[PDB]
């Protein structure tokens, strides 16, 4: 049995089905951004707001912690991206970005701290 | 006079009686090996103790062998080696404290040949349970003719100690130095016969064992260690899987849901 506790957006999907229960549950978690916790055979699906509960317990250095480690990676630090929408019917007859009705370049504000770091273009044809 | 008694295969053998040429000079017992599970946090002082535990220790007996002649000496040495070293652990106790026994395994000890017919020995038995236990269980009566109880076994000289009860609320006295817990590989048996659906509560410890079926007076409920049975049939699925424990000293027990209760406790005392 399943229970839902929270608010989630609508997601458009193609030919849903032909999968086991766990695959569909993982798909739900990845798409709707839910968090799954199971009371034995009863699966509760929360959102970020209703999952975490604030507590007065705290982690203090030299008091109840021994080794603290932070791993930081900046191999994928990108602040600019170019994306293309669907493809026009007269794609062969057209040239350049005119092949797509939707072409947009997004630049994050964090560029002001890191400069322009543009990544490989991603294409969504839907 | 000192002597050492060995319980092996259900038979009690006196070391001096079995080997006439061998006499026990002295016995001794290593102190309990206390060990706190320390946890260290770098930058702070000292350690954070966990739960104190007790490591296995050594019971030693200094003795000598006096033989008639050299072939007799060699034969006696071989026979002593055959007798002491067995496949499985056995029990030992001493004349000095004949009410406390240890489950032990022998250790390699070499004869020290001093003359052509005399040899000194210092037998060492490793006791691995980490504790000593009484020779008799709680079911044995506290009577003189039983010849089992001695002084220094923490017997309360202020009130009677019985381990069979006929009412729904009583007190049971654990005289040992450790809390009797079957989860710690301790020996503990409860035999209760009554009518109805039973529930046993140890108030001092705060534990509760619950059985969820009707019981008749003819059926005996036996909890041995961590196994509950009725008529020697496992019924763990029909219980709450709780287990009771006996704290040091007095434990207040209350039984609910049944009438004409007859409950008996059978466990040995844990010393150290």
């Amino acid at each position: 049995s399943y229970e839902i506790q929270g608010s989630f957006p609508l997601v458009e999907l193609e030919d849903l089905g032909n999968k086991n229960g766990l695959e569909l549950v993982n798909l739900c978690l990845e798409e709707f951004g839910a968090i799954l916790f199971a009371d034995n055979k009863k699966l509760y699906f929360y959102d970020e707001k209703s999952w975490y509960v604030r507590t007065e317990k705290q982690f203090r250095y030299l008091y109840n912690t021994e080794e603290v480690s932070v791993d930081t990676n900046t191999d994928n630090l990108k602040t600019e991206i170019k994306c293309y929408g669907k493809q026009k019917e007269n794609a062969d007859k057209l040239t350049g970005d005119n092949k797509y009705m939707a072409v947009v370049t997004y630049t994050s504000p964090n560029e002001a701290i890191y400069g322009k770091r543009m990544a490989n273009a991603k294409s969504d044809d839907k | 006079m000192s002597d050492l008694f060995l319980e092996l295969n259900g038979k009690v053998h006196s070391l001096s009686e079995t080997f006439p040429g061998l006499s026990v000079q002295e016995v001794s017992r290593q102190s309990p090996q206390l060990s706190m599970e320390t946890a260290e946090i770098a930058g702070t002082d000292g350690v954070i103790p966990g739960m104190t535990q007790f490591k296995p220790f050594i019971f030693s007996a200094k003795c000598n062998l006096q033989a008639l002649d050299i072939p007799d000496y060699h034969l006696a040495v071989r026979e002593i080696y055959e007798f002491l070293f067995q496949r499985d652990s056995y029990y030992i106790w001493s004349d000095q404290m004949p009410g406390i026994r240890y489950e032990v395994h022998p250790k390699p000890v070499d004869f020290s040949r001093e003359s052509d017919r005399v040899g000194l020995l210092t037998i060492e038995f490793d006791v691995f349970k980490g504790y000593a236990e009484s020779r008799g269980t709680s079911l044995d009566p506290m009577t003189f003719e039983v010849d089992l109880w001695q002084m220094g076994m923490n017997l309360s000289n202020r009130d009677d100690l019985f381990y069979v009860f006929r009412e729904n609320t009583f007190r049971v006295y654990n005289a040992g130095s450790d809390r009797v817990n079957p989860l710690m590989r301790h020996e503990l048996d409860i035999a209760m016969t009554a009518n109805g659906t039973p529930t046993i509560h140890n108030l001092t410890t705060g534990e509760s064992f619950e059985y969820r079926k009707e019981l008749q007076k003819t059926d005996v409920l036996l909890l041995n260690n961590i196994y509950p049975l009725v008529n020697n049939r496992r019924v763990g699925k029909d219980t709450n899987h709780g287990i009771i424990t006996l704290e040091k000293g007095w434990n207040d027990f209350e039984i609910k849901g049944v009438t004409d209760v007859t409950i008996a406790f059978n466990f040995p005392f844990i010393y150290r």
